[PDB]
Order: C-alpha cells, then structure tokens, then sequence
C-alpha cells in the first residue's frame, strides 16, 4: 500500500486506517453510516455532493479533522468526477432517487451515472470500487426503478469488471424509508389500500447489516470482482409485515398520494416494488460471508417505530 | 347580520392564519426529527371556587346602574349596598379564618 496509506494507530477516532474512500451521493440515507463507519476509524474521506452545503453539516462530527471534505461535481459533467477520484484507494457510488425528476430521469440515475463514475475510476487508475445494486435487478422485470436499475448492473460490472456490485433487499433503520413508509404514509390520512398483499414475500435487511458489510468488503483482497447480495435472516410476507408493525406501531389497521414537486410519497412506479417479490438467489455469497450476521427485524424494529409508537408483542410469523 | 359577519370574519381570518402557518411549513422537507420524551395541590383549588362565589355576587351588582333611576331610592340605596357588605363580610370571612391560604 502508498507509504501515506500505511495501518497505524488503534482504528479509533483519530488512528489512520489507510482508507481513502471517496463516496458519491453519501448524503443519503445508507451512505451517512458508511461515512461514519469510515470515520470511526479516522479514514480519510472525500464526499462530493449536490445540494447546499447546510445539507452536509451532520456528517461533520463523523470524522476527525481533515478527514471529511465537502467538494462539489454534478452527473452530467466528468471533470468534477475526475477531480474527487484522482487519488482515491477506493471509490464507492450511492446515487439513486425514489423517483423522477425532470432533470434526471432513472436511466441517469441508475444507468449512465453509475457508468460515468465507472470509467473514470479505470482512467484515474482506482485500485478498488463498491456499486450498491438491487437484489431484484433484471431488465424483464417491471418495476422501472428495477428495469433501470438492471440495466446499471451491467454497464458497472463491463466498464469496472472488478468492481464488486452489491444487490441488497430492502433496507430498514432509524432513517429509512421503508419501515416509515408504511408507518406514517401508508396509514396517516389514509385508511390502508393494500391491493390484496397476500402473495408476495419481503426479506428486508438491517442498515446497519449492510453498512458493516460494505467495509469488510472494502479490506478483504478477494472480494475483488464478486458480487453479493444481503438478505435478512427471515423471510416475511407483505400483509404479514404491515399487520404486525401497527402492533409495534399501535396505529389502527383495516387491512384493505400523487406524483407532485418536491419530493413525492406513494409514487406510480413505488408500488410495484412493494409487491414485488423478493428474488431467492441461493447461489450468490451474502452477508454471512463477510463475517457479518444479519439482525432479525424483531430486534431492531422496535427502535425505528419507536417514535411513531405515540407516547408484549409476539413477533411476526415467518413464512418459509 | 352585521355583528355575526363581523363575528364570521374575524374567526374565519383567525382559522387561515392557524392553517397556514401550521401546514405550509409542512411543505418543506427538514429531513425528520427524533422522539423526545400530578399532585393536586390544594392551594390552587380554593381560589377557583372562590373566584366563583365572588364572581357570581357580581351579576347581583350589574344592574345598579339601571337601578339608580328609581323613584324608590332610599330603598334601592339600602338594597345596593346591602350585597356589596354582605360582599364585603365574604371576603373578611376568608380573611380572618385564614382562608386566602395561596396569598400566604
Ligand atoms: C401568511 C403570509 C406570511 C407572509 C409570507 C411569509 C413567507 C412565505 C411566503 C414566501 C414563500 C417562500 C417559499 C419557500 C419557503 C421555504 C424555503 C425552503 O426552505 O426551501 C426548501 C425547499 C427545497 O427543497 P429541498 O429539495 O432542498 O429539501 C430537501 C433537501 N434535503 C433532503 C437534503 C433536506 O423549498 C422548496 O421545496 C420549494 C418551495 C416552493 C417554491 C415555490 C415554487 C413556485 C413555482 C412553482 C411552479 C413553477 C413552474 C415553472
Ligand atoms: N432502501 C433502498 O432503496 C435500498 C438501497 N439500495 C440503493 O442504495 C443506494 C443509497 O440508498 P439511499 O441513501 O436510501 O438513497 P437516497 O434517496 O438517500 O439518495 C442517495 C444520494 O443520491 C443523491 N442524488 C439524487 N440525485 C442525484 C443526482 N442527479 N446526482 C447526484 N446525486 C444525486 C442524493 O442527493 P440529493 O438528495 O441532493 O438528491 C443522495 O445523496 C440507492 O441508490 C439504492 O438504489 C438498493 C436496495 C434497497
């Protein structure tokens, strides 16, 4: 490894790790803890980012002085993708939207975007890169936030073939939007609309599972080139899931919004991701392998709901 | 007619306010906040009854304008200020039995 890039310390606050992670998109939901995993242990950090630097505040205390660096770039150009990658020991890309804009469409999101970044990794020379894929990824599916999301899955695994792309399921924590999702938009105002969730199977996974997953990968040497995918320990139906978070909840529940500005809740295209069954990929390593367990939603569901739980609950029975 | 629009409005105005600045603040996207988390006293109950009792003796002396126009005033004088004592000795009852406890 680069002289400067050398272990030292006890991988606290400000011991160097030798990790000089460059991350794009980090303001979101999944990056803010792959930032602060990286900081924790002092590694250096460049996060380039869109919005208004305001928005970049929180990830501050997350690294020791010097450590984290605020630049600025934008998808449809390169010249400020090259700039935040030129010395990276590693890149990782977490760009993605729920939704389209008129600006960027999914394809740019999940296609052109993840590519861009590829390529530029290969020219600049980055010896590692991270790609966050979608378990559910194929080009046949319906979804187009999935049919989008295939199509990256490709041009990622042809532009930086070592590149380990990861197809996690549905993710859950304190921020996410998925637990919250049903929680508060699915119910508030609204009496639910469930189109009969009878059939269809969620494994969601932990945030946090997959945060540790991703440094691992970033240390091990032979993760080069693989791809994974993490799935929660126990598979769940739909209707099963939303009857027993209203318990946690203790929201009232009768088993059975637009596309706006802003930013949009329950989306056309949202929704067939919530049906959509959860792929069973037994071939492919998962969390498991990077020495990384995955929590059952029983034990930390109860946090993130916390909140929504205004002011002796048997768990949710699994399907097989 | 003219009292009950004017009453309309100025409720009508005072909801719009209250709706505004609740809602559209809504509309703002400030990411999402976390979760934060009685002795009856005695002292506090006496002064609500009393308040009462005092207050109700009020709606005895109200009147007393329309009732200076009487012919009969030596009568209504007596009268008047036979509610405003009896008033009076209410109070100096509390007083000296020590019922005006939260003053202390
Ligand atoms: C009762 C009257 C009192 C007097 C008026 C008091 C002032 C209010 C009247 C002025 C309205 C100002 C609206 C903006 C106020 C909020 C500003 C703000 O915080 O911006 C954050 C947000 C920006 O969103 P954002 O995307 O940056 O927020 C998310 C960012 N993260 C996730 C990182 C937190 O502002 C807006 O969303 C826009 C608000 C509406 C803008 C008006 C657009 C009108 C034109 C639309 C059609 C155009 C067609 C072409
Ligand atoms: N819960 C899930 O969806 C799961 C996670 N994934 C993938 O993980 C990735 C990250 O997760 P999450 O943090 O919740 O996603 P987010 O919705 O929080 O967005 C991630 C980042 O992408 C940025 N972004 C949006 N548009 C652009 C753009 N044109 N150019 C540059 N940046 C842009 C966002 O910045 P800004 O806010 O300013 O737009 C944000 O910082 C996602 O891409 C997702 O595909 C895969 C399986 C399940």
């Amino acid at each position: 490894l680069h002289h400067a890039v050398i272990p030292h310390g006890k991988g606290g606050r400000s011991s160097v790790s030798g990790i000089v992670a460059t991350v794009f998109g980090a303001t979101g939901f999944l990056g803010r803890y792959v930032v602060n995993h990286l900081g924790r242990m002092g590694s250096q950090v460049i996060v380039p980012h869109r919005c208004e630097p305001y928005d970049t505040m929180h990830l501050r205390p997350m690294g020791d002085l010097g450590q984290i660096i605020f630049m600025d770039w934008n998808g449809r150009d390169k010249d400020s993708i090259r700039r935040a990658v030129e010395h990276s020991s590693v890149v990782i890309n977490l760009v993605g939207r729920e939704w389209e804009t008129q600006n960027f469409d999914f394809e740019d999101v999940f296609v052109k975007i993840p590519q861009a970044i590829a390529q530029v990794s290969k020219e600049a020379g980055v010896e590692k890169f991270i790609h966050i894929s979608h378990l559910n990824a194929d080009i046949k599916s319906s979804s187009k936030y999935l049919r989008s999301k295939a199509v990256g899955e490709k041009e990622v695994r042809e532009t930086f073939p070592e590149a380990t792309i990861i197809k996690p399921a549905e993710i859950f924590g304190r921020e996410d939007r998925f637990l919250n999702y049903f929680a508060n938009i699915r119910w508030f105002g609204g009496v639910p609309l469930i189109s009969l969730g009878k059939k269809t199977v969620k494994q969601p996974v932990y945030i946090v599972d997959v945060t540790k997953g991703i440094i691992n990968a970033i240390k091990d040497p032979d993760a080069r080139g693989k791809t994974f995918a993490f799935v929660g320990p126990s598979r769940y139906l739909l209707f099963d899931l939303v009857q027993y978070v209203f318990a946690v909840a203790h929201r009232p529940f009768l088993p059975y919004f637009e596309i706006s500005p802003f930013e949009p809740w329950t989306t056309r295209d949202k929704v067939e991701r919530i049906h959509t069954t959860d792929k069973i990929l037994p071939h492919l390593p998962g969390l498991e392998d990077l020495g990384v367990e995955a929590t059952p939603l029983e034990l930390k569901a109860i946090e993130v709901l916390r909140r929504h739980r205004t002011y002796d609950v048997q768990p949710a029975k699994t399907i097989p | 007619m003219n009292l009950m629009l004017a009453l309309l409005t100025n409720f009508t105005l005072a909801t719009l306010l209250v709706i505004i600045a609740f809602w559209l603040p809504q509309l703002n996207v400030y990411s999402e906040k976390t979760s934060p988390y009685l002795p009856f006293s005695m002292k506090f109950f006496l002064v609500a009854i009393t308040f009462l009792l005092f207050d109700l003796e009020i709606a005895l002396l109200l009147p007393l304008p329309w009732a200076s126009q009487t012919a009969n005033l030596n009568t209504m004088l007596t009268m008047a200020l036979f509610l405003i004592i009896l008033l009076a000795v209410s109070l100096a009852y509390e007083w000296t039995q020590k019922g005006l406890e939260w003053t202390e």
